[PDB]
């Protein structure tokens, strides 16, 4: 999990959005200000809370490291999210939703793995929280993260 | 872009 | 590991990571 210097300059400019006045941090009003002229209005406690989030310090404005941790960690999410709907697809091997027994053998072959049918129907069972004999994208997900 | 970083700070 | 095979979250998790 790691940024480019591209990808660094890209948040710099997205901070930059918020950062009104060019000092280096984004107080409530400032991101107030950037929420009111997208045509919404949050109060003064909800924006505190949106500060909160990102301030690790507890200073009370947000810096451009702590910005950037917190894009870093949600492009880490985004990515992780991807790599794993790109994960099911695969198992999915005819898009049709859900990963039966014979994709899951035949996917892990393909993938380097061999499998009986009693492993493979024991791995259904441990991800089948909905009873249909099949892996939906919700059960992979579940068993990806846990 | 606005929108993009709001959808992160979003409570 | 459940008794002497392994989990399907453990395979799936070293499959992501390869
Ligand atoms: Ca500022
Ligand atoms: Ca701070
Ligand atoms: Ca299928
Ligand atoms: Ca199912």
């Amino acid at each position: 999990d790691q940024l480019t210097e591209e990808q660094i300059a890209e948040f710099k400019e997205a901070f930059s959005l918020f950062d009104k006045d060019g000092d280096g941090t984004i107080t409530t009003k400032e991101l107030g200000t950037v929420m009111r002229s997208l045509g919404q209005n949050p109060t003064e406690a909800e924006l505190q809370d949106m500060i909160n989030e990102v301030d690790a310090d507890g200073n009370g404005t947000i810096d451009f490291p702590e910005f950037l941790t917190m894009m870093a960690r949600k492009m880490k999410d985004t990515d992780s999210e991807e790599e794993i709907r790109e994960a099911f697809r695969v198992f999915d091997k005819d898009g049709n939703g859900y990963i039966s027994a014979a994709e899951l053998r035949h996917v892990m072959t393909n993938l380097g793995e061999k499998l009986t049918d009693e492993e493979v129907d024991e791995m259904i069972r441990e991800a089948d929280i909905d009873g249909d004999g099949q892996v939906n994208y919700e059960e992979f997900v579940q068993m990806m993260t846990a | 872009k606005f929108s993009e970083v709001l959808k992160r700070l979003r409570l």
